């Protein structure tokens, strides 16, 4: 998996 | 005087490599940070310091807080700190040792994840002020621009600085408690737990808990006395201490990113019950934590219930900016 993700707020 | 600082440099590298040996365990590590890819990473970026100063008219002046000065005791700090992991790990290796290093929530695994992250940072800070081995302490830049201006108007051309004359410094303009709190900021600014404080170690902490005109404030309230705040911890750890709150979807903690330095990285656990990982850019730490509690993502620190109010701090950091 890719390890740091969208951020959530937009 | 010419050949020290070469001795030096060439002892903490053959050290690297040696140290390198030691962490021959499969379990190591292998998520950032991690040993195994930092110390020949590290190794290598001190040849190019010894290299680029064997030819060296550089780089810039050179009294206390100038890039010898701050090799003595970088280097100094290096071989300490190699030392503790040498006795955590050893020896040549030997078998598979040892069971505990590598159970999540066991004492030693913090002992090696808190080394791995002083080994991270101690490479951060020499990439940062000697790039490609080229020293640009002299020049360097910090990122906050009011942050600029103090270091430089504090501390001259200097890369680093004793704890106690920083703290005095930084004293006369955002107050430093004595005692448990003066300790804890110590704790937090010293990335290197080297007792100097760098212009890179600044330029971390300044942005981490921008705006200035609150500096201290920020860091006290949402990192000293906030317990969703997780001094010092990996991303693994992260992943690993937020098993038990899968059952909270909105449970949260935070922690400075390792490999974004200047950064946050927020942990939560989804609607789903997976724990995700997220850096935001580049707002300040108030302005995060209220979005997201507003958008039912940042709710319950650690697990638990009491979710501090910020509504203040976040509209006084916007006013300030
Ligand atoms: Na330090
Ligand atoms: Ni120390």
């Amino acid at each position: 998996l890719q390890r740091y993700s969208s951020d959530p707020t937009g | 005087r010419q050949w020290e600082e070469a001795r030096a440099l060439g002892r903490a590298v053959r050290m690297l490599q040696r140290l390198e040996e030691q962490c021959v365990d499969p379990r190591l590590s292998v998520s950032p940070p991690s040993l195994r890819d930092l110390l020949p990473r590290t190794a290598q970026l001190l040849r190019e310091v010894a290299h680029s100063r064997r030819e060296a008219g550089g780089g810039g002046p050179g009294g206390p807080g100038g890039s010898g000065d701050f090799l003595l005791i970088y280097l100094a700090n290096l071989e300490a700190k190699s030392r503790q992991v040498a006795a955590l790990l050893p020896p040549r290796g030997r078998r598979s040792a040892n069971d505990e290093l590598f159970r999540a929530g066991s004492r030693l695994r913090r002992q090696l994840a808190k080394l791995a992250i002083i080994f991270s940072h101690m490479h951060a800070e020499l990439h940062a002020l000697f790039p490609g081995g080229k020293y640009c302490g002299h020049m360097y830049q910090l990122t906050k621009a009011p942050a600029h201006t103090f270091w430089r108007e504090s501390c001259g051309a200097r890369c680093v600085l004793p704890w106690a004359e920083f703290e005095s410094l930084l004293g006369t303009c955002h107050p430093v408690e004595p005692g448990c709190t003066a300790l804890a900021l110590r704790t937090t600014i010293d990335l290197t737990c080297s007792g100097h404080v760098s212009i890179f170690e600044f330029d971390v902490f300044t942005r981490l808990f921008q705006p200035w005109p609150t500096l201290l404030k920020n860091w006290q309230l949402l990192a000293v006395n906030h317990p969703g705040y997780m001094a010092f911890l990996t991303y693994d750890e992260v992943q690993e201490r937020l098993q038990a709150c899968r059952d909270k979807p909105g449970s949260y903690i935070f922690r400075p990113s390792c490999t974004r330095l200047g950064q946050w990285a927020i942990g939560y656990v989804s609607s789903d019950g997976s724990i995700l990982q997220t850096i935001p850019a580049n707002k300040p730490l108030s302005q995060v934590l209220l979005e997201g509690q507003k958008d039912g993502f940042y709710l319950y620190p650690d697990g638990k219930t009491h979710n501090p109010d910020l509504t203040e701090l976040g509209a006084e950091n916007l006013y300030f900016q």
